[PDB]
RNA sequence: GCUAAACCUAGCCCCAAACCCACUCCACCUUACUACCAAACCUUAGCCAAACCAUUUACCCAAAUAAAGUAUAGGCGAUA
RNA sequence: GCUACCUAAGAACAGCUAAAAGAGCACACCCGUCUAUGUAGCAAAAUAGUGGGAAGAUUUAUAGGUAGAGGCGACAAACCUA
RNA sequence: CCUCCGCAUAAGCCUGCGUCAGAUACACUGAACUGACAAUUAACAGCCCAAUAUCUACAAUCAACCAACAAGUCAUUAUUACCCUCACUGUCAACCCAACACAGGCAUGCUCAUAAGGAAAGGUUAAAAAAAGUAAAAGGAACUCGGCAAAUCUUACCCC
RNA sequence: UUAAUUUAUUAAUGCAAACACCUGCAUUAAAAAUUUCGGUUGGGGCG
């Protein structure tokens, strides 16, 4: 979104004007998924993905400011869990392929617990937190039954 | 003769200047958080 | 806005059908469409443009049996209650079609043309060349759109290969598949045109507002001076 | 063109959220929170059954998992059933002979001058004036009122003769009686569900007015039959249905014989009042499916000639036509269209009165027409007295 | 044209002045012909005891000593309730751990009439 | 009871029971002429008259054969230093009709 | 505005305040065998058992759908068997569900506020009824007792308003209405046929504490039917406040719950009613009354038990008297 | 000598410092303050100055000062 | 919530003449021709008389819709809270 | 003496001429002003309804002739499900929209002149000018821009 | 409006891209948008 002169002279009329890019539906498979997806990609990604030999190499490769999708960042999270964990969902009965397809992303290799926040927004990763943090209160009937439990103990001992 | 134009009906007032009314599109809700700030005391109808 | 179309109805009926006026406003609630507003209340009777549509359970040639031929409010032609087996439904009357008529529906293409009575819808194949017809389809098993105005005939001009040139009222040829569907003969009331409204007060009972009170200069644009072409107007007499 | 606009009709769906379609995690919703929020993902709910029953929130099993549905289809002839062919079609489903007018016998009962009831005219009048003028507060009463008085009242008078002949002790209306009878025809499934008020029961059935030769006679009658249109037209066609025979009553009911049926067509607008024709056929019906309930209640469930014919009897109104029927069930078996055929003595469009004049009528300051009724005729009402006297 | 009064029942046309009440809890439901059926029960039974021979009285005498306000807590409750049977157990005999039941804790309240939390009982 | 949650009913569930009831009720003297039997009183506004019914008989043991209520609107009408506008209580008032003669 | 009479009440020690306004002083008492017997059962047997519904019935419902189509049948069939004996009867019109209404002006009233404060004005009232059944005929029936009959029982006597009962003014037509217009024939009236509504049934009364108030239902529900039947009939004949009737009115009525059935007896000798017209009047309507008593015990299967002979009896003694 | 006049202190202002608010119970997005049923991201423009106006015409962005109103920009004008 | 237009479901129109009508006389109702009064008025447009229409392109109650770069208009640059 | 108003409902307003006690845009020491006390009681009205399929060509006009056109204001069935009842809310007034106790605006039913509702004159005098009426000799538009107003109730045209 | 400056918008067309739509560029129209209307000569027309 931005301003032109009319005819490439600032003395002439300035105009809003939009560029807007050129989209396109297209399939791209991930071999580390194991999945096809339809995405609407431009030319420049198509060109990004050639250059780094493949989608999945795209996705784990490109940083969260250059790929500037949240689908992207949901899919390097998909990527990053199946690597982390060394998932045995990707082929079943065929140990081979899965360990090749491991072995080509070897070098993406991280911890799981700092795979599972890769690509959360703040509100997700604030929701999630919540969710894993979040307990039914204790009975305080447990908790007063113990302490009397390991007092009582204390003065048994002496 | 003139002046007399408010007609008064109770259903039309709700359904046109109504707390519900208000809180329907974005620009009511700012309405209502004006008149919070200010701090009046009637915030609809 | 809070519009929503009067059109609902999922199950054809015969039962006339309360409509809301649009007044020409659209969903937004704004005019589009001048001269409409108010006029004396109707109820929709649904029509079936799909002269052979075979039963449930039922396929091939079938015929039915006029029971009424009634005034329509919300067309110029008059409609035609006819029952088939189980069935009944609204159709578009014919020119000469009379309570107690029986017309056949037919997908049937006759390698020898068959004789063309009024009442009857064939498809334009089995039809000879220079018949009068009417409520016609532009796709086979579309349903008729063309010709549904009282008194309109189109002509079925020449049939090629699996083609049919047909005339429209407004003198336009049409390519159609011979596949489709056809009524024989002119939509009923003719002589539409030859009524009188009379007053004032006759269009505004059937819906139609006044029109703008507003001078206009022309209906057509003024033709654009070219360049060397200016000194040539404007010239003034002595 | 398929009817029902897009705008109008169930909204599509919002497409799923792209992290649903990732294999490896699991999204992260507003499910956690009890709210929706425009950042979260929309959580996918598994389908909730109530799992108490409750009446007022009750849903339905779908039409295949009622007991009741068949495959086949039946066609119940009910109250507000209205025939496309009137008479026709009745006379073809009932597999029934017409004749026109009244049964002699039944006509005889009235000829002479002792069955009639003390100022035949004046009471007849009176009655007339009751139900069109002074019944209610209102200065023109509607037919929903004037209706089903008339006849009321009609009634009551025919009762005044109880004096004369003893056996008139041995009758009663009653009002919300509903009898059902199925049988076929060519292969057809019907079913007459009778729903109305004043049924007049006796104690002692009716006698059989036509001859044994008359009943052979009606072999080499045949059945007229209407193309296009089938029989069925017009009937409420039901795949969950029960095959039952239902006379209305509880075995060892005292007056468990059908003498009269009389039936009301007492909607205020003419689209919802049938057409007299159609009136008719719903006679034909009802008096048929009476009888049909009657016969197969004495032989069971066995389709043959009846050596005993069973007789009933239908006065159908409009409140100011009359239309009488007779109708002799003499068989049963009417899967085949050859045979013995039923028998129905009509008479259609007797009507009282031509017109009645609730306010006077004044052109200028001079009175054209009186208040009262105009075109009164007594012999329908002696046809009407004949009926009722049939039995006595 | 008045913001400040309460909006009330009394104010509105026909429909606004049914529609609105004072606050008093429903009983029952409505039906076909508007026809208003009664839950019996849904209205609240009054448990009444007997105060027959019953020794307190409205008031106290002014006689009476003051006393030191103390309020219950969940500590004091357990140490006069709970807190002898278990001491009991343990130096007389054996105390079973996950066996709370017998000392009158419950893993749920979805057994009871009256149910803790959420309450399911008025006062 | 008032001022409190009613817990939800489900069809076949118990019976309501209220153990210590919150609303307190006084016994009025009538302003115009009533029958004898007659007998008038101030109401909390969440009351019912099946309530009333019931706190009575409950309660007092005082036999109740008809109940009817009314609200009054309290006067909006005063004015203060300020022109504020003084509110008077609306309170609900019922006629109970005693039984037995 | 007139106050709206109800005869079918809910409200208590209604018949004291009825007897106030229609200036009624209450009496207690009155004034085949096997055919007959036979068709009463018959008329129960056959709504409670022998019909086949096709939709179940509930008890909200019951009242509408036996108790009133039984009464029409007894009615109907007991007029047609009771013919030969009564020839009254054969000429006699009947009527179902026939709107019954009278309007009167008694008493008066110093209006407390507004406008119109300080003025005087009459205290008007309004019956409508829709009695069950109905029986009408062209010839008057013969007076119970002779007009000037004097009763030591005084009529009783109101320290408040009308609205304390609850009672309550509306304003709208005006209807003198006798079950038929001036013009019918039938202008006077046998017995009135009357069915309790399901509200004023004896089980709610018991529920509450109106065990007291079941005969009083009753007798309400005839003082109001009644002097507004009669009432009218008088008022079809020309008498009003100020020209008095010159010869007593009388009707017959019939209420019942649908198994319990008490019996009452009117005689109408003033409709000067207004102050003006009260000033100087010693003559009293007069309304003679039955407890209900209980048609059947109960009902079985098939077989009705502890049918009670005496209840019929009446219903045949009402509908055998003639004009003489 | 009437109407009047007179008063000193509620409070406020600018700073400094320091990061604020948030359940008696009950009610409150439906006509708010009513116990209880099948969807947000998206160039600000313009006044005004240029003695008209049409390109243009200062407006917070990570803490003083100085470089410096300098280099630069600009109907190379106004000005930035 | 006035007003312009529309939508939904409503209501009103005495009497007299008329072959019977966007007919005539004429109430209620709607409007506002002409005069007088009034002009800080009863009234920021009224009153009295006289007028135009008064079964219809009529009048009117209720709820809903169209919003300013706009709406709406039997074009008066009309009306869109004096 | 007036009544071109009234009574009720709807809508709107919300205690706004009930009782008691007080100070005090004509006034009563009384007011509709102040404070306290009291009051509108449901039958009228509002507040409704299990599901899935399925049904519904034939106006209204006294609905009968007759005549239409602008083509219309009200209908179910089959199967499953279903048993507890009279709760809650409006109910007052001399009242609303017009800055006012405003010659204005204000829907419907009934009353079509009242059975209901009201009072044009503070007291006096009888000037001018001003306003609204009534009557007027003889004449009858001579008035005037114009028969405006009033009286009388009218013809024949022209333009648009 | 036949004043000046524009075509941001819409519609169409062509060329790229992509294998009809969308996007970029250019052209043509419609619809508007922003801004102005020097000075002397009674005043107005022709000057
Ligand atoms: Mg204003
Ligand atoms: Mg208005
Ligand atoms: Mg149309
Ligand atoms: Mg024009
Ligand atoms: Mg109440
Ligand atoms: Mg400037
Ligand atoms: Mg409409
Ligand atoms: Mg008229
Ligand atoms: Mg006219
Ligand atoms: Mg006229
Ligand atoms: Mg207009
Ligand atoms: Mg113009
Ligand atoms: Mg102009
Ligand atoms: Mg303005
Ligand atoms: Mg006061
Ligand atoms: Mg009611
Ligand atoms: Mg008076
Ligand atoms: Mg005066
Ligand atoms: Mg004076
Ligand atoms: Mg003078
Ligand atoms: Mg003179
Ligand atoms: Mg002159
Ligand atoms: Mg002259
Ligand atoms: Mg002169
Ligand atoms: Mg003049
Ligand atoms: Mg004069």
């Amino acid at each position: 979104l931005g301003q032109i002169y009319a005819n490439n002279d600032k003395l002439s009329k300035r105009l809003k004007k939009v560029w807007k890019p050129q989209l396109f539906e297209r399939e791209f498979y991930s071999e580390i998924l194991d999945k096809k997806f339809t995405v609407t990609v431009t030319m420049r990604t198509l060109d990004l993905i050639d250059e780094a030999y493949g989608l999945d190499f795209y996705i784990l490769k490109t940083p969260k400011e250059d790929l500037c999708s949240k689908f992207g960042m949901d899919l390097k999270r998909g990527m990053l869990l199946r690597l982390a964990r060394q998932d045995p969902q990707l082929h079943p009965e065929d140990p081979e392929r899965r360990a090749a397809i491991y072995d080509k992303y070897k070098e993406f290799a991280i911890p799981e617990e700092e795979a599972e926040w890769v690509g959360l927004t703040l509100e997700e990763a604030i929701e999630k937190q919540r969710l894993l943090e979040e307990k039914d209160p204790v009975p305080l009937f447990k908790i007063y039954v113990a302490e009397l439990i390991q007092q009582l103990q204390q003065q048994a001992l002496s | 003769a003139r002046g007399n134009e408010y007609q008064p009906s109770n259903i039309k007032r709700k359904n046109k200047h109504g707390w519900v009314r208000r809180l329907s599109t974005p620009a009511g809700v700012q309405v209502i958080l004006r008149r919070m700030l200010k701090g009046r005391k009637s915030l609809s109808h | 806005a809070n519009f929503v179309s009067w059109k609902s109805r999922t199950k054809y009926t015969i039962t006339p059908v309360k409509m809301r006026k649009s007044g020409g406003r659209d969903h937004t609630g704004r005019i589009r469409v001048h001269g409409i507003g108010g006029g004396h209340k109707q109820r929709y009777r649904m029509i079936d443009f799909l002269r052979f549509r075979p039963e449930e359970t039922k396929s091939g040639p079938f015929e039915e049996k006029v029971i009424q031929v009634r005034y329509d409010p919300c067309r110029s032609a008059d409609i035609a209650l006819v029952a088939g087996g189980s069935r009944k439904r609204w159709i578009i009357a014919t020119e000469n079609m009379q309570a107690g008529d029986t017309i056949l529906n037919s997908n049937h293409i006759g390698r020898m043309a068959v004789a063309a009575r009024e009442g009857d819808a064939h498809p334009l194949g089995a039809l000879p060349v220079g018949t009068l017809i009417n409520n016609v389809e532009s796709e086979p098993g579309r349903g008729a759109q063309y010709i549904r105005a009282a008194g309109t005939c189109g002509v079925l001009l020449r049939k090629v290969n699996g083609t049919a040139i047909i005339q429209l009222p407004s003198k336009r040829q049409m390519q159609v598949l011979e596949t489709c569907v056809a009524t024989v003969g002119r939509v009923s009331n003719v002589d539409h045109n030859k009524r009188v409204i009379g007053k004032a007060g006759r269009n505004r009972w059937l819906g139609k507002r006044p029109n703008s009170g507003r001078w206009h200069r022309k209906g057509g644009w003024a033709g654009r001076k070219i360049r060397p072409l200016p000194p040539m107007k404007s010239y003034v007499k002595l | 063109y398929e009817w029902g606009v897009r705008s109008t009709r169930k909204s599509e769906p919002p497409p799923l959220d792209r992290v649903y379609e990732i294999p490896g995690l699991e999204p992260i919703t507003f499910a956690g929170k009890m709210h929706f929020v425009p950042w979260l993902a929309r959580p996918i709910f598994p389908p909730w059954d109530r799992g108490y029953k409750d009446p007022r929130f009750y849903r339905s099993p779908p039409l295949h998992e009622h007991p009741l549905y068949k495959d086949q289809a039946c066609y119940i002839f009910h109250h507000r059933c209205r025939l496309l062919e009137g008479v026709k079609q009745a006379l073809w489903l009932t597999k029934t002979k017409l004749i026109e007018g009244l049964p002699e016998k039944v006509l005889s009962l009235v000829d002479d001058p002792r069955n009639h009831i003390e100022n035949q005219d004046e009471c007849v009048l009176n009655v007339i004036s009751h139900a069109r003028l002074w019944q209610t507060t209102e200065e023109i009463p509607k037919r929903e009122t004037y209706c089903p008085v008339i006849v009321d009242n009609l009634i009551q008078l025919c009762k005044s003769q109880i004096l004369k002949h003893p056996s008139l002790a041995r009758r009663i209306c009653v009002q919300n009686s509903t009898f059902s009878a199925t049988w076929n025809r060519e292969s057809l499934l019907l079913q007459v569900r009778g729903s109305g008020g004043a049924r007049l029961s006796t104690k002692d059935p009716l006698p059989t007015i036509a001859s044994r030769e008359e009943i052979e006679a009606t072999k080499n009658h045949v059945l007229e039959t209407f193309y296009p249109i089938s029989p069925i037209i017009d009937l409420h066609e039901c795949n969950i249905y029960d095959v039952k025979n239902d006379t209305g009553f509880q075995e060892g009911y005292p007056y468990p014989y059908p003498h009269t049926l009389y039936l009301l067509d007492k909607a205020n607008l003419r689209p919802h009042r049938l057409q007299p024709d159609q009136l008719r056929a719903k006679m034909i019906l009802f008096a048929f499916g009476s009888a049909l309930a009657q016969a197969r209640l004495l032989y069971g469930n066995d389709a043959k000639v009846l050596e005993q014919p069973v007789v009933v009897q239908s006065v159908g109104t409009d409140g100011r036509v009359f239309h009488f029927l007779v109708f002799q069930l003499n068989t049963t078996d009417l899967d085949c269209n050859e045979g013995v055929k039923n028998l129905a003595w009509v008479d259609s469009d007797q009507l009282l009165y031509q017109h009645f004049w609730c306010l006077p009528v004044i052109k200028k300051r001079v009175v054209v027409e009186p208040v009262g009724p105009v075109g009164f005729k007594p012999e329908t009402f002696r046809k009407f007295l004949a009926l009722y006297l049939h039995g006595a | 044209a008045d913001r400040m009064s309460k909006w009330t029942s009394k104010r509105g046309p026909r429909s606004f002045r049914g529609r609105k009440g004072r606050g008093a809890k429903g009983i029952g439901f409505l039906t076909s012909g508007w026809r208003f059926v009664q839950i019996k029960e849904m209205v609240p039974e009054f448990v009444v005891p007997d105060l027959t021979g019953f020794k307190l009285k409205p008031y106290v005498s002014y006689l009476a000593p003051e006393s030191e306000e103390t309020p219950l807590t969940a500590a004091q409750l357990f140490s006069e309730a709970v807190a002898p049977a278990i001491e009991k157990d343990f130096k007389d005999g054996t105390f079973d751990p996950d066996n709370l039941e017998k000392y009158g804790f419950e893993p749920t309240q979805e057994g009871k009439l009256f149910q803790l939390y959420p309450r399911n009982f008025l006062r | 009871a008032r001022n409190v949650v009613y817990p939800l009913y489900r069809l076949g569930g118990p019976q309501l029971r209220v153990f210590r009831t919150n609303f307190f009720i006084q016994l009025v003297r009538p302003g115009v002429a009533q029958p004898e039997d007659t007998v008038q009183f101030r109401i909390p506004m969440e009351m019912t008259r099946v309530d009333l019914r019931n706190y009575l008989e409950g309660i007092y043991n005082v036999p109740v054969a008809a109940v009817r209520t009314r609200v009054q609107h309290g006067s909006n009408k005063r004015r203060d230093h300020r022109n504020v506008r003084i509110k008077k209580p609306d309170y609900k008032v019922a006629y109970v009709q005693l039984a037995h003669g | 505005m007139k106050y709206m009479v109800y005869p079918q009440t809910f409200a208590l020690n209604a018949d004291r305040w009825y007897q106030y306004f229609t200036k009624t002083v209450f009496l207690s008492g009155l004034p085949d065998l096997a055919a007959l017997r036979a068709v009463a059962c018959d008329c129960l047997l056959q709504e409670h058992f022998y019909l086949r519904r096709r939709r179940r019935v509930h008890r909200y419902e019951e009242s509408e759908v036996i108790s009133l189509p039984f009464l029409d049948q007894l009615v109907s069939t007991l007029v047609g068997l009771l013919s030969p004996h009564n020839p009254a009867l054969a000429a006699a019109a009947l009527d179902y569900r026939c709107p019954v209404h009278f309007y009167w002006v008694r008493g008066e009233e110093i209006i407390p506020r507004g406008h119109r404060r300080g003025r005087i004005d009459d205290l008007r009232y309004q019956i409508d009824d829709k009695p069950n059944n109905q029986i009408r005929i062209s010839k008057q029936l013969a007076e119970f007792v002779p007009l000037d009959y004097s009763v030591p029982i005084e009529i009783p006597t109101i320290k408040c308003k009308p609205d304390k009962l609850p009672l309550f003014k509306r304003q709208y037509e005006n209807h003198i209405f006798v079950g038929s217009k001036t013009a019918d024939p039938c202008c006077y009236g046998h017995t009135q046929f009357h069915l309790l509504p399901d509200k004023l049934r004896r089980e709610r009364l018991l529920r509450q504490n109106c065990a007291d108030q079941i005969e009083v239902v009753f007798r309400a529900n005839a003082i109001a039917s009644l002097f507004a039947w009669t009432g009218a009939q008088a008022m079809y004949q020309g008498f009003w406040s100020e020209a008095d009737v010159t010869r007593p009115f009388v009707s017959q009525a019939v209420i019942t719950d649908g198994k319990y059935f008490s019996f009452f007896c009117y005689q109408l000798n003033t409709l000067a009613l207004t102050t003006q017209a009260d000033q100087n009047n010693p003559r009293k309507n007069i309304c003679w009354g039955t407890q209900s008593k209980p048609l059947y015990e109960t009902i079985e299967d098939n077989d009705v038990k502890g049918f009670n002979d005496d209840v019929l009896l009446q219903i045949v003694h009402f509908l055998l008297n003639r004009p003489k």
